[PDB]
């Protein structure tokens, strides 16, 4: 959304559902 | 392809809420670029993307 060229790719995974893999992470060694 | 006394360049124009001193023409952010420009004849402040 920059000026002069520069745009930002958003990351694949979002935070939303990265958020969900921590959960499943600690879900399974709690 | 607006020309705001010399300045050539491409970017849409739509009115903002930015209020300018007097004397001051032209606005600018941390990079360095045109963001914010003054109309010459009808004074106001405009955004420029
Ligand atoms: C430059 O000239 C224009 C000529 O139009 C001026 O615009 C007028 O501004 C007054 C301000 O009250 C309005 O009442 C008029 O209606 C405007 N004119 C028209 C045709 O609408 C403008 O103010 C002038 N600016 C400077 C800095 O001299």
């Amino acid at each position: 959304q920059k000026f002069n060229g520069l745009t930002v790719l958003p990351p694949l995974l979002t935070d939303e559902m990265i958020a969900q893999y921590t959960s499943a992470l600690l879900a399974g060694t709690i | 392809n607006f020309n705001f006394n010399g300045l050539t360049g491409t970017g849409v124009l739509t009115e903002s809420n930015k209020k300018f001193l007097p004397f001051q023409q032209f606005g600018r952010d941390i990079a360095d670029t045109t963001d914010a420009v003054r109309d010459p004849q009808t004074l106001e402040i405009l955004d420029i993307t």
